């Protein structure tokens, strides 16, 4: 949806230079037992231990189909609200023509 | 599912590369280190926790720009080893670039791409930036398109390429690099683009009433262009266009793929509110011949095919009827053989806006992308400015020890003539 | 019992699907969780022509979706009514066409079309009693046009005895989107008329005209021409759900709209079609109606039918209603209008009478008439492809995937005896 | 629906533009500014959200009157690039503005004219101002006017045009240029009005009782007259009148269109309440000699048609009334082949009052156009002054060193002479 707020808001073009202005204002190496906290490589110490991959993989899974769901609700309701304003706005049209019609 | 590689060689290359990779990172709300604070997915990717990578690579000879690059405020962004840099330029010596010090790079890149390549699974295409009238651009431009369309054979390649301007020039000797690169293209790129700097220099002096532009601001243009271009393959639409589906509606002849850009509304905030930015009046707009990306004369010649994307809250019934009122007028005429030639698609996404840019935030926008016969005048005026020189062998010792042998100018001659002749033919009506 | 499958294709036969199952779900009260809320007895009784019965007492629709690229159905997956369609349906591939007919049919159609036609076979196979198939695709696209047309064939030849039903839109030159639409609507055309039982032609031309004209709304979107195709689709199957005066299914009108087996090409209309504002004006009556049906801008088609004879017409009466006053009508519709009306065959309007209304409306009616006023779009179709194909213009496209020259001059010689021996009856005299 | 563009070139006409602009603005309830804090649409047109954009351009080469409307309170207000201006002055010479300089001006004014007449659907026709005893305004006004004839064709343009004083003149080389212009604009101008400084001066200084007037004292009863005529388009009115409805009522023949004009009352606040300004008063007013617009005496010739304005509350029967009075007096005679002259319209809205201004405010106004054959004087005049110094060629260097052929000074006499014979032959009674 495009929009402009009122000619006053804008305040800056009546013959305008300040643009130009604004132009002329410019002028033994341990790293393999020591990757970094923020890498994906490094496994805490202590959680060096769990030894399934099936019960992690199994919670994995669950979290990694959740967040789709979220996202599938969320992007829906953006298409609602597309053709919501459009409905909306025609109906809107016929009210309109009555108002200045009963001007 | 959907993913495109962009590749960027030479100075102009990469500082165009620069000015796309901001307005994405933009476009898709991802901050300059990389950390956001499903559509990403065409450019980037994913890394599993945190940071996104560019699907982009850097190629230059010499280190000074991709140094600038490494050192800004998106140090952190690329990955560390896709900015392949070499140490010695090609120095605007096309033969340099293409039998010297571009043969030991090229492996590099190779390889880059393929580690690339593989992360991918539904590659559309790949795309391709270089400033024409340079040694390492065309060179290097050159040798990747030749190893490309062997290494992977049918995947679409496209080449936004800058040819120089009628009569104004940077160079003295670009014509020669200029016409090799359009031979070593004309066979292995798939669509190539006109991008010239004197036409932009134009439309941003006449609309953005900037009376001392830098490379900056022609660069922003170029990738509100590309983001247009692509805006399609990531954001919902009404009328959706893939890369494929070009050379079935653009390319009537395998030979015939060069043709030219423009773009509207271009407006600055002083003066865009106080008129309303119709979709009639834009797609007017896109068709005046002042407006055309590149320095040529669409009233020249005839049109063969117009594909051209709107995106923001444009309706279809309203680019019918300006379609229609296109077709109505008489200085705009299309070839015989072609009754229709428009190919249509809309996107709802409006064009975002570059803070402490030029460009001002509109709901409605154009692109057209335009294939006409008028474009054989760049090419006959090229080969005029190449014959001058080449009549005295002026400038062949600095190719000549470069290891390029002697004939090698004259078939690049031979194939300007064949395309000259190919587009009078094609022109005619039966 | 006699129930059909949902067949859809394409981008546009996908949005065309979006909508009809969304109306069929709202007439039968099924909420897009697949949990029925209805009012009614009758909306339960014959559930079982386009809805499955699952476990946990929901209903899953009998639609198979099918395209090139991943893209349509991953969106229209979001949209309501989105979840009713089963996840295993849901076949693509990771290429597309490229609005390509040569690929859609040849290479990657042909590979791909192995699975669905899995899904097709095991949802035909355990149907209670088949009645027949309709198929929902666009003639403008390469992948549509070519693998829905391909799959027509290799449904035909596996149910040789069931019917087969097709909604095509066909590629007016008036709003063209693609350069490349005669070709595939051509290269369609051949292979439609040997193996669709019915066909029924709607243009995005005819509907924008609707829109503006008739319901004078000021903003048409590509929503509102689904939902008049949606209206105009379900009145067909109305009363093979719904008891009636009169019941006729598909292969009725089969039987009596059809006189040659090679002329099975229609244009419908739906009435009544009413602005906003003028609704409470309207009094809607019988002859209200019919004067409307036979409105020539009424026609889904740009087609004018007052420039030829009808073969045979068809009226799908909906709502309690009065068969005399229908009859009578229906009389006076072809006593005073006897020039447009063949005159070798005697009483060529066909009524029926549901007794079950849309819901909102207290009366409908759909449209169905067999006329000679066709000829038009298939000329106009061939003359662009002719025009088009003297150049051999994006031919290479094309004849790069095995395709030659050979199946255009005998498609196109196919397609014009079609035009020829379609207006040889219009001539014809007793 | 209706729409009408309004042309100012040069000097006069943008003074005039001006006090016509404050006007309308003023008349519209729109500020200064362009905001408001369904008749507008006549002259001005909707941005989408706010401000209005006069349908105006202005036209000069000399920058100082350009450069001084934009920066006035109106700078906001008309678009900033259709203020055309140029850099060099024609300096009064017509050979300048019609070969030299205003041709590389022309084009870019042509696609301005274009740009606004793309938006409006229902064009009346046009409005042209311009002072005619100059350079640029003559040349620019005749070249503007031919381009204007062949680009559209039928539509209708109307003149008003200010001729020099019989002896009072600013320049000394007028009568050439005035000349030509006359020349230029009889066979493409569809309606001329005559507005001579010297007439409009003693109305001022007998009714007004101003000693010292100035430019603006005159060019706002220009617009209060402008205003008049247009008021029928925008306002409700028992009587209406169209301006295609002209050549059909005071146009005898195509080539005498030149009329000149008068309005009542004119009157100041201080003595305009003491009496009671009935419509039979002031329409005894209107046609008084010494209250004509041009000067020139009505007594000395007939008259064709009268086309006579109303606005505010007055009554068709009190028209009527004071039609009879005029057609009894025996000082005013028509011509024998015109047994009824007036036409008469009549509209509600009063004539509204600029603030700081002359004119008082009055609840009845009359505005005449009249076609009398008392005009030929002014041409007999000019063409008196025209002879004395072509007699000796002086001045005539300064015209053929500017591309001007030699004899077009000759034509231009013959056609006034055909004009004046013309006059006299329709004057005989039969
Ligand atoms: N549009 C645009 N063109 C550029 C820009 N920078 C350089 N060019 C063009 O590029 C041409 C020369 O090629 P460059 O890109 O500058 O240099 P190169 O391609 O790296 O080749 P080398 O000289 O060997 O380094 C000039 O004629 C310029 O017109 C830029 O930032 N924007
Ligand atoms: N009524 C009226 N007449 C004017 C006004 N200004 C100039 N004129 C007349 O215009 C005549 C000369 O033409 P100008 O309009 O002044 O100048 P121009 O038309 O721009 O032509 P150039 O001299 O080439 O610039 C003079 O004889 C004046 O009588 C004005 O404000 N009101
Ligand atoms: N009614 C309707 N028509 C559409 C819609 N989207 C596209 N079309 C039409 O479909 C044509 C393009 O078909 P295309 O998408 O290329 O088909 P595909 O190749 O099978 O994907 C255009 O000419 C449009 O007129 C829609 O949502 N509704
Ligand atoms: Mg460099
Ligand atoms: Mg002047």
């Amino acid at each position: 949806s495009v929009q402009p707020r009122t000619r006053l808001e804008r305040e800056a073009m009546k013959d305008k230079e300040s643009i130009e202005k604004t132009r002329i204002n410019q002028r033994v190496k341990q790293l393999l037992h020591n990757p970094d906290p923020k890498s994906t490589l490094f496994i805490p110490e202590n959680q060096r231990f769990d030894k399934d991959f099936s019960v992690f993989d199994k919670q994995q899974r669950d979290q990694r189909f959740a967040t789709k769901e979220v996202a599938l609700e969320k992007h829906r309701i953006e298409a609602l609200e597309r053709e919501s304003k459009r409905w909306e706005q025609m109906e809107n049209q016929v009210n309109k023509e009555q108002v200045k019609r009963q001007f | 599912m959907r993913e495109v590689i962009s590749i960027h060689v030479g100075q102009g290359g990469i500082q165009v590369g620069n000015a796309c990779w901001e307005l994405f990172c933009l476009e898709h709300g991802i901050q300059p280190d990389g950390q956001m604070p499903d559509a990403f997915n065409t450019f980037f990717s994913e890394t599993g926790a945190g940071k996104h990578v560019p699907r982009a690579v850097f190629l230059d000879l010499e280190p000074t720009v991709i140094d600038e690059v490494r050192t800004g405020t998106y140090r952190q962004l690329f990955h560390p080893e896709q900015l392949i840099s070499g140490k010695e330029d090609a120095a605007n010596n096309f033969a340099r670039g293409h039998y010297t010090i571009g043969k030991e790079i090229v492996d590099l890149c190779l390889d880059r791409i393929r580690k690339l390549a593989d992360n991918c699974t539904g590659l559309q295409g790949f795309l391709v930036f270089n400033s024409v009238g340079g040694g390492t651009g065309s060179g290097l431009g050159s040798l990747l398109l030749e190893r490309l369309s062997v290494d992977y054979g049918k995947k679409s390649k496209l080449g936004f390429t800058i040819y120089p301007s009628p009569q104004v020039s940077t160079a003295v000797v670009e014509p020669y690099n200029s016409i090799l690169s359009t031979h070593s293209l004309l066979e292995h790129t798939d669509v190539a683009v006109m991008l010239d700097n004197e036409a932009i220099y134009d439309i941003c002096r006449r609309n953005l009433d900037i009376e001392r532009p830098t490379y900056t601001n022609l660069n922003r243009l170029i990738a509100q262009v590309i983001s247009s271009l692509t805006a399609s393959l990531r954001f919902d639409g009404a009328l959706n266009v893939d890369i494929t589906e070009f050379q079935t509606n653009l390319v009537p002849y395998p030979r015939i793929h060069f043709m030219l850009s423009s773009y509207a509304p271009i407006i600055s905030a002083e003066k865009a509110y106080h008129e309303q930015l119709s979709v009639a009046e834009i797609t007017n707009s896109a068709f005046e011949p002042a407006n055309m990306m590149a320095k040529c004369d669409p009233r020249h010649g005839k049109y063969m095919a117009c594909s051209m994307m709107y995106r923001g809250d444009v309706v279809p019934k309203d680019v019918n009827a300006s379609i229609a009122t296109i077709k109505t007028k008489r200085t705009i005429q299309f070839v015989d053989w072609c009754p229709t030639g428009f190919k249509v698609g809309i996107n709802y996404q409006p064009p975002t806006v570059v803070p402490g840019g030029d460009l001002a935030k509109v709901m409605r926008a154009v692109c057209m992308i335009s294939n006409s016969t008028a474009i054989a005048e760049v090419f006959s005026r090229l080969d005029h400015k190449f014959d001058l020189m080449y009549a005295k062998r002026a400038f062949v010792h600095w190719y000549v020890g470069e290891g390029m042998e002697e004939g090698e100018f004259s078939e690049a001659r031979e194939d300007l003539a064949a395309l000259e002749k190919d587009y009078e033919e094609v022109g005619i009506e039966t | 019992m006699r129930e059909i499958v949902h067949i859809q294709g394409g981008q546009c036969g996908n949005q065309i699907g979006a909508k009809f199952w969304e109306v069929i779900s709202d007439e039968h009260g099924i909420d897009p969780t697949g949990t029925y809320h209805g009012d009614s007895d009758l909306q339960l009784e014959r559930i079982n022509v386009y809805y499955n019965e699952a476990t946990g007492g929901r209903y899953v629709p009998r639609a198979i979706l099918m395209d090139l690229e991943p893209g349509t159905m991953d969106s229209v997956r979001a949209g309501p009514f989105g979840q009713l369609f089963r996840p295993d349906n849901f076949v693509f591939g990771q290429t597309g066409a490229g609005n390509n007919w040569a690929k859609g049919h040849y290479t990657e159609g042909a590979e791909l079309i192995d699975s669905v036609l899995d899904v097709v076979r095991k949802e035909a196979e355990g149907c209670d009693c088949l009645q027949g198939f309709q198929i929902t695709h666009s003639l403008g696209g390469g992948t549509g046009s070519g693998m829905g047309t391909l799959l027509i064939s290799k449904v035909r030849e596996e149910y040789p005895d069931r019917i087969m039903e097709t909604f095509s839109v066909v590629p007016s030159p008036k709003v063209s989107d693609t350069v490349v639409e005669p070709y595939n609507a051509t290269l369609s055309v051949h292979q439609l008329v040997e193996n669709a039982d019915e066909c029924m032609v709607i243009d995005n031309e005819a509907l924008y005209d609707i829109c503006f004209r008739t319901l004078k709304l000021t903003t048409p979107t590509y929503g509102d021409l689904n939902h008049l195709v949606s209206a105009a689709m379900s009145g067909v199957t109305c009363c093979l759900r719904f008891p009636g005066q009169l019941n006729s299914d598909l292969r009725k009108l089969a039987v009596n709209l059809i006189p040659f087996p090679r002329l099975h090409f229609f244009m419908i209309g739906f009435a009544p079609l009413t602005s906003r504002g003028s609704q409470q004006y309207r009094a809607l009556t019988v002859p209200e109606l019919t004067q409307q049906m036979f409105d020539a801008k009424n026609m889904m088609c740009a087609a004018d039918p007052r420039h030829g004879r009808y073969l045979t017409a068809s009226a799908l009466f909906r709502g309690r209603m009065s068969t005399k006053e229908v009859d009578e009508q229906m009389l006076n519709v072809q006593n005073k209008n006897s020039s447009y009306f063949v005159e070798w065959i005697p009483n060529n309007i066909k009524s029926s009478i549901c007794d079950i209304p849309p819901k909102g409306l207290k009366m409908a009616v759909t449209f169905v008439g067999n006329s000679t006023a066709i000829q038009e779009m298939f000329k106009r179709v061939a003359e662009q492809f002719t025009a088009m194909f003297r150049r051999k213009a994006f031919l290479h496209w094309y004849t790069g995937e095995g395709m030659d020259e050979m199946e255009f001059t005998e498609a196109e010689s196919n397609m014009n005896d079609l035009v020829s021996e379609y207006q040889q009856y219009q001539d014809a005299t007793a």
